[PDB]
């Protein structure tokens, strides 16, 4: 079964770092720059960030076993915006989309 | 070779310097005067008299002229100007008068 | 000996500066030293510590202008009808003092003028004071004498150019005045009274020539005038009014006597007239709408000349007259229109039209398929006494522009469908590439969708060899004929697939065709093999005479010969049995043989019935051994 | 207005590089054409920062006020990014007219209350009082623009 | 009644389709006289997609017409 | 026999199964050389369907997929 | 790249650039160029040290870092008459006046 669920969550995570959700998918693509970026209590608050290049890096080495792993990451990288950020803001408003996406995708898991 | 595009500037305490007329004509008020009635001819020597400018003014501005005519156009840093503090009021009076 | 504000005397430095300016105005002699120290002096008065002195400067300066001029305004004006070259000279040395004065004034118009009747800064002064100056004198007075002397330039003398060309001059400089209109003084002062007398002048000249002059002679003239007036406004007006003088002169010309040139366009035309159409041409293009009359005569004397050419006669028994007749009407009119009305699509596009209604004529069928199509087959057969290699080619090139006129192309490619067909299954072809350069050239003509089932022809024609000699090769793995078959695309070749009727296949040749079926299947499967029996020819010697007949026919010849072998006569319900012919197959071929006399019918009976029994000839002489049916 | 900055929501990356002997600061247009104040640069430091396509950013010297030149012009509208690379912005010192350098030296050197007391001219005073102004460059960079179309 | 239909590769065929039959009985006969399938069919009138649910009569087809046959698009 | 035949010619037309068209590849005709083959003998290939292709076009088109162009399906190259 | 100098005669400078590979044989003849003395007495000094003919100015100790047109350097000039040479002396230049109170620090 290993392989179908990777293969799927590979699948996955290229749909979405795909060619036409550029409208509210780019923040993610790369680890958040404070320095370049203006932010003070970033990092003192959100403890663990996470993003798509790291995973896809992660990914073509022996570290992700189980589809789990990479649900808990998915998770993981949406709180830490829903933590930061205040409820009426444009990227709350992307980052929805783009979880709506995850979760239909994730309905449609091959398991 | 050798030329005599070299026009002659002399101050008022009798300095003569020659600087290249194309760095010379950077002044607007050198313009006016080696433009009109007055213009040389034949053997003669291209000389104004500043009868109100002292040496150690007429040598910055002189200095100022090479160095407009080398950093200009140039894609290198360019190096600020220094001025002396005890020149400033003189260098700004020559500069009003010379329109530079 | 600073730079230092004080307190100056004005009287004493204004005394001095003025002792210079006046010097300068006037192009006198200033030493050096003197114009090099009155810029400390200005400089001096531009910031004297108390109440500085330069709005006093300002106008003790502009009353010195104004006096200036207003004094050159009394000696010019005392001149006694001499004025022009007074002014001139007065202006020269204005002009040349007052961007000096500009020069000298520097620091006055930096700091002060350009800090705030609006004031106006010295160079910009001077000129409108002389402008004042050329309110009163210049319009009235000057105008009249600068008209009159290019009135006089239409002939007579040459009046110096130098005076005219400078006093023109003088009203563009209105330099200093960059807003909408730098060069409107210029044409409100200047340009309308000379465009309007240049009107009336030559609207008269061209009534008076008109009058005593024939239509040849007006247009020689013509050209003569504008090209002198075209070299003269040069030598006196501003770079921005010659096509506007042109322009008038052509309109005033032309279009005042039009409907008098399109009386003789007619006449020219349909004579040779190389001189004179060149003439109207290059005075006619620039002059509203002429061409367009040109252009319809130029097509009703093509249409006139192809018809009188071409639908007189042909010798009714000769069709390469029609070629020949249209190429050298089209190569003779492309020579003159290139060699006198240089190029001018207009009228090449009228010779097109006018060639394509004279090839292409229906009388209340068109032949020019059918004659370009038997051109074509005639030029590319064997021999008669025809061209060589290299002339076929060289005609064809041609051929093709006569061929694009045409516009029935459906109707070309069938009938060069069928002569091709039947020159390729015959073998007398002049020389078998020449069809491929043809193919090539109506491909390049006409499209790709057009030629395929020709070039199809082609391929098959070239490839009949190889697949013969492979069937040559293959075949033994005892027949007793010599075969050589060819195979077509069916589809393509304009052969009737259908059999008239149903034919029984020769005893003699039964083996070799089901060996070819049985080749064709191991070697080529999905192909569904169709027999024409009407294209097939075969050898006989006949053995019953005394002499080698060899002969050579048809295969319905060769079986209802071959029907006879069981005895010297048959019945027709015998061969009718024997063959299952329809009766109207079997009559042919019947009076084909009794047209060679071959046979001969038992009773008198000259009809075929039921009852008809024949029987061959006995003693049939032929003087040649070898020959061929109605050869 | 015209001059002004528009929300095209589109990310560029670009880098302050400053090769001038002077501090740098530089100042945002907003929607309203209003400006905004960030943060100054070191001499001789590239700071990588994070801007929208279609700004419009000035550079200017921090307690000096005078102009500086980027990309050896006035103002500076960053472009979309290609090849994922980022897109270089130089600062250099304009060749100042002599009277304008003298000016500056005598701003450093005097009081803005010690002014008229100095032995010059009277309009070199008032010379001495125009200070320079963002408001004023863009200003006459309107009309100059207004001119230009 | 017939109309004119042209291919991809440059020929043009006739179909006899009357006024009341469907599109998709278009593109049935489009498939069984040529070698495309209905799935990958689009058919082009006055430069206007035409809906596989309907029929000629609705988009006002008159005699003689011709329509233009291209594959499958998307976005 | 009265005679003796000595040679014989002959002619035949044809047609393949059920089949006319143009290569869709390159829009030659099937008897007909490449664009490839111009700029200097391939035959012509056939599929499972009723689809006349073109040997060399298919070959260096299925050097990447494999259905028809017309039928996005699969690939025979059988007959 | 290119040095800037001052050629200097008692009342006289002359400006001129030059590159660090050129030697004293084209200095010597800008100077006659504009002066037009004896072509071949124009002993050419440093500080109080002579210079050679063909040795370059980078050998005698010209750099473009600290002859920058902002502040050239110096170079004393001597011709011979009477078939002797007169011994080197420059002119200095004014002096500035005392600083105003109001611009003191
Ligand atoms: C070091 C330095 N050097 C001299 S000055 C300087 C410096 C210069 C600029 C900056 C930051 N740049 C700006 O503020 C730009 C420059 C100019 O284009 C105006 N500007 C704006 O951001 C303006 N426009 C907007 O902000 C657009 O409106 C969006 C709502 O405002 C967001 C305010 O937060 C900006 C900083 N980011 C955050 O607080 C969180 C961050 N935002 C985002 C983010 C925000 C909005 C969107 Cl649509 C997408 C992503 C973000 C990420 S990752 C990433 C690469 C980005 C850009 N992200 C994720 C995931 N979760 N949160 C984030 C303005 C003036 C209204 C703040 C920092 C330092
Ligand atoms: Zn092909
Ligand atoms: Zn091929
Ligand atoms: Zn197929």
């Amino acid at each position: 079964k290993v392989s179908e669920q990777l293969k799927a969550a590979s699948g996955i995570l290229k749909e979405m770092f795909a060619k036409c959700h550029a409208a509210y998918a780019w923040p993610f693509y790369k680890p958040v720059d404070v320095e370049a970026l203006g932010l003070h209590d970033y990092a003192d608050i959100i403890k663990h960030p996470m993003d798509m290049s790291t995973i896809k890096s992660k990914l073509e080495a022996r570290e992700y076993r189980d589809a789990q792993e990479f649900g808990a990451d998915v998770r993981l990288m949406f709180s830490n915006a829903y933590k930061y950020n205040p409820p009426d803001h444009e990227v709350v408003a992307m980052a929805r989309k783009l979880q709506d996406v995850f979760e239909m995708r994730f309905a449609k898991m091959p398991d | 070779g050798p030329d005599a595009m070299y026009v002659k500037l002399i101050s008022s305490d009798g300095h003569e310097f020659i600087v290249k007329r194309e760095h010379a004509l950077t002044s607007g008020t050198i313009k006016a005067m080696l433009s009109g009635p007055g213009q040389f001819a034949e053997n003669e020597t291209n000389e104004v008299n500043f009868r109100e400018i002292p040496s150690h003014v007429l040598s910055k501005v002189c200095m100022y002229f090479t160095y407009k005519v080398r950093y200009t156009n140039s894609s290198t840093e360019i190096p600020e100007f220094p001025i002396a503090p005890e020149i400033a009021l003189e260098l700004l009076m020559a500069a009003n008068f010379l329109d530079c | 000996m600073s730079l230092k504000p004080r307190v100056v005397d004005f009287d004493e430095t204004w005394n001095k500066l003025l002792t210079t300016i006046k010097a300068v105005v006037m192009l006198e002699y200033v030493e050096r030293a003197t114009w090099n120290d009155r810029f400390s002096d200005i400089y001096a008065l531009c910031v004297a510590y108390p109440e500085p002195l330069g709005e006093r400067l300002y106008t003790e300066t502009k009353i010195f202008l104004e006096n200036h001029v207003r004094h050159l305004h009394k000696r010019v004006l005392e001149s006694e009808e001499q004025v022009l070259v007074m002014y001139h000279r007065y202006w020269e040395e204005y002009s040349k003092g007052a961007d000096y004065m500009d020069c000298l004034y520097r620091y006055l118009n930096t700091q002060f003028i350009k800090k705030n009747e609006p004031l106006m800064e010295i160079g910009e002064l001077a000129l409108d004071m002389w402008r004042k100056l050329m309110v009163e004198p210049l319009q009235a007075i000057l105008i009249r004498m600068l008209l009159r002397e290019i009135k006089n330039d239409r002939g007579g003398e040459d009046p110096n150019q130098k005076v005219i060309h400078g006093v023109i001059n003088s009203f563009v400089h209105v330099e200093q005045y960059k807003k909408k209109f730098p060069l409107k003084f210029y044409q409100e002062i200047f340009e309308s009274p000379f465009l309007t007398e240049t009107g009336e002048y030559y609207k008269q000249e061209a009534s008076n020539l008109l009058q005593e002059s024939n239509c040849s002679q007006y247009m020689e003239k013509v050209l003569g005038r504008l090209k002198d007036e075209e070299i003269r406004c040069r030598k006196y007006l501003h770079p921005s009014s010659y096509t506007k003088v042109i322009h008038e002169c052509q309109q005033r010309m032309v279009a005042d006597h039009l409907q008098f040139l399109h009386a003789e366009c007619h006449n020219i035309i349909r004579q040779e007239k190389k001189n004179d159409m060149a003439n109207m041409y290059v005075l006619l293009r620039a002059v509203s709408t002429g061409l367009p009359h040109m252009i319809q005569e130029l097509q009703n004397h093509i249409h006139d000349e192809g018809l009188r050419a071409t639908s007189n006669l042909t010798q009714e028994n000769m069709p390469t007259l029609f070629v020949e007749s249209v190429l050298e009407v089209h190569g003779k009119f492309v020579q003159l229109i290139n060699t006198v009305l240089n190029g001018d699509q207009h009228f090449m596009s009228a010779l097109d039209k006018a060639l394509t209604s004279v090839v292409n004529y229906r009388e209340p069928v068109c032949k020019a398929p059918e004659l370009l199509a038997k051109y074509c087959d005639n030029l590319l057969k064997k021999s008669a006494k025809g061209m060589t290699e290299n002339e076929v080619e060289d005609r064809l090139t041609s051929f093709i522009t006569v061929f694009k006129y045409i516009d029935d192309k459906d109707v070309f490619q069938k009938f060069y469908a069928r002569m091709l067909a039947k020159r390729l299954i015959h073998g007398l072809s002049m020389s078998m590439d020449s069809e491929e350069a043809m193919i090539n050239k109506l491909k390049q003509a006409c499209g790709y969708e057009f030629t395929s089932k020709l070039h199809r022809m082609y391929t098959d024609m070239s490839v009949s060899a190889d697949l013969n000699n492979k069937f040559n090769n293959f075949i033994k793995n005892d027949l007793g004929i010599s075969f050589q078959i060819y195979v077509l695309q069916a589809g393509a070749w304009p052969l009737t697939q259908a059999p008239s009727s149903t034919f029984a296949i020769p005893q003699e040749l039964e083996k070799s065709v089901q060996m070819f079926e049985l080749f064709y299947s191991q070697h080529f499967s999905g192909r569904k093999l169709t027999w024409l029996h009407y294209l097939c020819t075969g050898e006989v010697k006949m053995n019953y005479l005394g002499k080698p007949y060899v002969a050579m026919v048809t295969t319905y010849q060769m079986a209802v010969l071959l029907a006879f072998n069981n005895s010297e006569t048959v019945s027709y319900k015998e061969l009718q049995d024997s063959t299952q012919m329809n009766e109207k197959e079997l009559t042919k071929t019947i009076k084909s043989l009794l047209d060679v006399k071959m046979i001969n019918h038992d009773s008198e009976k000259e009809d075929i019935d039921a009852e008809s029994s024949f029987s061959l000839n006995m003693n049939f002489s032929s003087k040649r051994t070898k020959f061929k049916i109605t050869t | 207005p015209v001059l002004r900055s528009v929300n095209s929501r589109e990310p560029s990356q670009v880098i302050f590089c400053n090769r001038s002997p002077r501090v740098v600061l530089p100042v945002w247009l907003n929607f309203d054409g209003e400006p905004q104040p960030y943060p100054t640069l070191p001499p001789g430091t590239g700071r990588r920062i994070h801007s929208y396509r279609g700004h419009l950013w000035l550079f200017r010297d921090a307690g000096t006020h005078d102009g500086l030149l980027v990309n050896q012009t006035e103002l500076f509208v960053p472009s979309l990014n290609v090849d994922g690379q980022p897109i270089f912005a130089n600062i250099t010192l304009p060749v100042y007219t002599l009277k304008e350098r003298c000016l500056q030296v005598v701003r450093s050197l005097v009081k803005p209350e010690n002014y008229r007391r100095l032995d010059i001219v009277r309009s070199l005073y008032e010379d001495l009082e125009d200070h320079p102004n963002v408001q004023k460059d863009l200003e006459r960079l309107t009309q100059e623009r207004i001119a230009h179309q | 009644m017939q109309i004119f239909v042209k291919t991809l590769t440059g020929k043009t065929i006739t179909l006899e389709v009357e006024p009341s039959d469907t599109i998709e009985n278009v593109k049935a006969k489009i498939q069984d006289k040529e070698g495309i399938p209905p799935d990958q069919q689009r058919l082009i009138f006055a430069g206007k997609q035409l809906e596989d649910g309907r029929t000629l009569s609705d988009y006002n087809i008159q005699k003689e017409s011709t329509l233009h046959l291209v594959l499958r698009l998307r976005g | 026999k009265r005679f003796e035949v000595k040679k014989w010619n002959a002619v035949a037309l044809w047609a393949w199964d059920i089949v006319v068209d143009n290569c869709a590849i390159c829009r030659n005709h099937i008897m007909d050389l490449c664009i490839e083959c111009q700029a200097n003998e391939c035959t012509v290939a056939w599929g499972v369907c009723n689809h006349a292709f073109h040997f060399h076009c298919i070959s260096r088109w299925l050097k990447t997929r494999q259905v028809c162009p017309l039928d996005n399906r699969e690939w025979e190259f059988q007959k | 790249m290119d040095v800037f100098l001052m050629i200097r005669r008692h009342k006289t400078t002359i400006f001129t650039d030059a590159k660090e590979s050129s030697t004293v044989f084209e200095l010597k003849r800008i100077v006659e160029g504009i002066l037009k003395r004896p072509p071949d007495e124009q002993r050419l000094y440093k500080d109080d040290q002579l210079l050679d003919d063909g040795k370059t100015l980078g050998e005698c100790g010209f750099t473009s870092q600290t002859a920058r047109p902002q502040a050239p350097a110096t170079v004393g000039l001597a011709f011979r008459a009477d078939d002797t040479f007169e011994a080197l002396c420059i002119e200095p230049f004014s002096s500035p006046p005392e600083l105003p109170d109001v611009m003191k620090p």
